């Protein structure tokens, strides 16, 4: 093997958990994925937009994912993020979510 | 073309390539394929 | 960007290399120096171990219904949410392709590849000026035809038109722009076997046929206007040539041939019976 | 080639310049065959030149059978002449032949096989109904029909002149296609 | 073979903590990556070349 990088190698020493801003994910994504497709419309290499674009991460072994290079075996996949037409319920905050509501005035917010 | 023999019919059958899997005589559809002919050693171990 | 990864061993250099895939050890290896060029291969059979693109491309699919844990209050819901977006594909007309034509061929009692086939025929061709609508069946007649013959397995026209009927004449202008489609893109043997068994006969006089029928083609005869007369009157012919009763009436209408062609064709016959002398 | 290409029928359009009353039409004339019932043209046969013509409510003409654009053009005056005797003042205005389709023979057998399956892309077979291959040329737009017994159906022409070019050109494929 | 849960826990009454820790990263999948000093995100686009 694995090529010498710079940055210096520590250790974790703490896993702050936590949820995800929306920003936060538009910041990170390197593409907007859009089209359905995953292969290119014409049954080659792939769908740019498409449900894995390049500028994810790659595999085949024979690529270099354009947005890091190349190794499939450095690459650890890059994110890419999806804007809903509209918001919905994250399935894990539900009940975490009817009970806050019943904690709050639905007008106000107080 | 190699040798084959028909399953029952049991005749010599060497066709080819793009041939037909099927047996003069009878039109069984089941071949087997004709000993080799280099000799094979064993141990009587 | 050319996104492009080769291996070749940077200390011997000498080739377009001569690497070689020691799988066991997931490895590549410079089949020179034995340097190891890349490690971790990743498996190639596991993977398809656990577990149609041609046709159902890039648009996906998933099959949605209901588990034990929803009550009907969202199920049918399930049934009356996904119709929403069933004209924006004009894949209806493509899987209601697919889903007739493995309705028709499978009730045709039809090689699983022939399906294929026609389940590609439909889906190369698909939409053209030719085609502009021409009823949707020539081609689940033809495509089929086409799938048949394409998949080495020759029907008659009659025989299809049998499972569809198709005005035998919708089938004949579709049939030449299709072939001409792949041409672009880009034998009546079969019947002697399937109609010996339609008489139920031994081999023999199966066997026979094809040396006849062939005979009878390779000299002279072009006899026929649709040969595929002419195929069953080797079978008379040979037929007679054993003493077995299938007379001539029984004939037609289990092949569901004229008889005039046969005595008449079969006149051709009781004169060249010089040159079929195998035994 | 040698072999001039034989019309067997000239289909041709004439603006007699009337509304004809194609009742009257079929009235006032010898041997006619028109009921509304097939179509709304009157159809004669003229035998001398024998063609037969359908005429209709606009009064034009569209004559077929004909073995030359003359007998096409001199059955047509006649028709004219025979439309004027009904009563009606049909004129000869802008005439023109619609279709000029012939019959002729090379006489050697042709490896049809060959053209068809090496010009699969521009000639489509399926034996089993019919026995002849379709050609098309664009320079002139001829579209010709080709037997065993060396017959050439040459049609897609307003004038035998284009069915003679066409036909020079293949004839020459006809040749080379020649089955021995 | 695996190198199983159990097998993890009899590992540790022996307080051989670096066999566990070879036997779980260089015999198995050890794998760099980098992250981030300030969202802990493996988010990083190194360049490394
Ligand atoms: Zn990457
Ligand atoms: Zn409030
Ligand atoms: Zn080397
Ligand atoms: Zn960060």
């Amino acid at each position: 093997g694995q090529q010498y990088s710079s940055a210096p190698l520590r250790t974790v020493k703490e896993v702050q958990f936590g949820l995800f801003s929306p920003e936060e994910v538009r910041a990170i994504s390197v593409a907007k994925i859009r089209f359905p497709e995953t292969m290119d419309e014409t049954q080659t290499r792939a769908k740019i937009g498409g449900l894995n674009d390049p500028r994810l991460g790659s595999i085949d072994r024979n690529l270099k994912c354009q947005t890091c290079q190349e190794g499939m075996n450095e690459c650890p996949g890059h994110f890419g993020h999806i804007d809903l037409a509209k918001p919905v319920f994250h399935v894990g905050f539900i009940a975490k979510i009817k009970k806050v509501c019943e904690c709050v005035c639905m007008h106000c917010g107080k | 073309t190699l040798k084959y023999i028909c399953a029952e019919c049991s005749s010599k059958l060497s066709l080819s390539r793009t041939d037909a899997v099927r047996c003069k005589d009878c039109g069984h559809r089941i071949l087997l394929k004709a000993r080799t002919k280099r000799l094979v050693q064993f141990e009587a171990r | 960007p050319n996104l492009n990864i080769v291996l070749t061993c940077p200390e011997c250099k000498v080739y377009p290399p001569k690497i070689v895939e020691r799988f066991s050890e997931g490895d590549v290896v410079c089949a020179l120096c034995g340097l190891v060029l890349s490690d971790k291969l990743v498996d190639t059979r596991s993977e398809w171990r656990t577990f149609n693109p041609l046709l159902d491309g890039n648009n996906l699919s998933t099959r949605i219904g209901k588990g034990e844990t929803t009550d009907m209050r969202f199920t049918k819901e399930l049934n009356k949410a996904q119709g929403k977006n069933v004209m924006d594909k004009k894949d209806n007309e493509v899987q209601a392709a697919f889903a007739k034509i493995t309705m028709l061929c499978d009730a045709a009692e039809l090689p699983k590849i022939v399906k294929d086939c026609a389940k590609e025929a439909y889906k190369l061709c698909h939409d053209e000026k030719t085609l502009k609508g021409k009823s949707m069946e020539s081609i689940m007649a033809a495509s089929i035809l086409i799938g048949c013959r394409r998949a080495e397995v020759a029907r008659t026209f009659k025989e299809i038109q049998s499972l569809i009927h198709v005005k035998t004449k919708e089938f004949g202008k579709t049939l030449n722009i299709m072939k001409n489609i792949l041409r672009g893109k880009s034998q009546n043997l079969t019947y002697i076997p399937r109609f010996c068994s339609h008489l139920g006969l031994p081999m023999q006089v199966t066997t026979s046929a094809e040396y006849t029928a062939k005979k009878c083609k390779e000299i002279k005869e072009i006899a026929g206007k649709s040969p595929i007369t002419i195929a069953v009157v080797s079978i008379y012919l040979n037929i007679l040539l054993f003493q077995i009763p299938i007379t001539a009436a029984k004939v037609g209408q289990t092949l569901q041939v004229t008889e005039g062609t046969i005595k008449s064709g079969y006149k051709i016959l009781y004169e060249h019976r010089d040159k079929l002398v195998d035994p | 080639s040698g072999i001039v290409p034989t019309l067997q029928n000239i289909v041709a359009t004439v603006t007699l310049g009337c509304r004809l009353d194609l009742k009257t039409v079929a009235l006032h004339a010898r041997n006619a065959e028109y009921n509304p019932k097939r179509f709304a043209a009157v159809i004669m046969r003229i035998r001398e030149p024998k063609t037969t013509a359908l005429i209709f409510a606009s009064g034009k003409m569209v004559v077929t059978g004909a073995k030359s654009e003359d007998d096409s053009k001199l059955a047509s005056r006649k028709y004219a002449r025979i439309i004027q005797k009904i009563g009606f003042a049909a004129k000869f205005t802008d005439f023109k032949i619609q279709n000029i389709v012939g019959s002729c023979d090379v006489k050697f057998p042709i490896r049809l096989e060959g053209l068809a399956f090496s010009h699969g892309t521009f000639s489509s077979y399926e034996p089993e109904l019919f026995p002849g291959l379709i050609y098309r040329m664009v320079k002139p737009k001829i579209v010709l029909l080709i037997f065993v017994s060396g017959k050439i159906v040459l049609t897609g022409a307003k004038q035998r002149e284009e069915i003679y070019q066409a036909f020079e050109a293949i004839y020459p494929v006809l040749s080379e296609f020649r089955k021995m | 073979l695996r190198f199983g849960e159990m097998e993890r826990d009899c590992m540790i009454a022996h307080g051989a903590a670096s066999f566990l820790k070879e036997r779980l990263m260089e015999a198995s999948d050890a794998f760099r990556v980098h992250i981030c000093g300030i969202c802990g995100l493996m988010t990083v686009i190194a360049k490394l070349n």
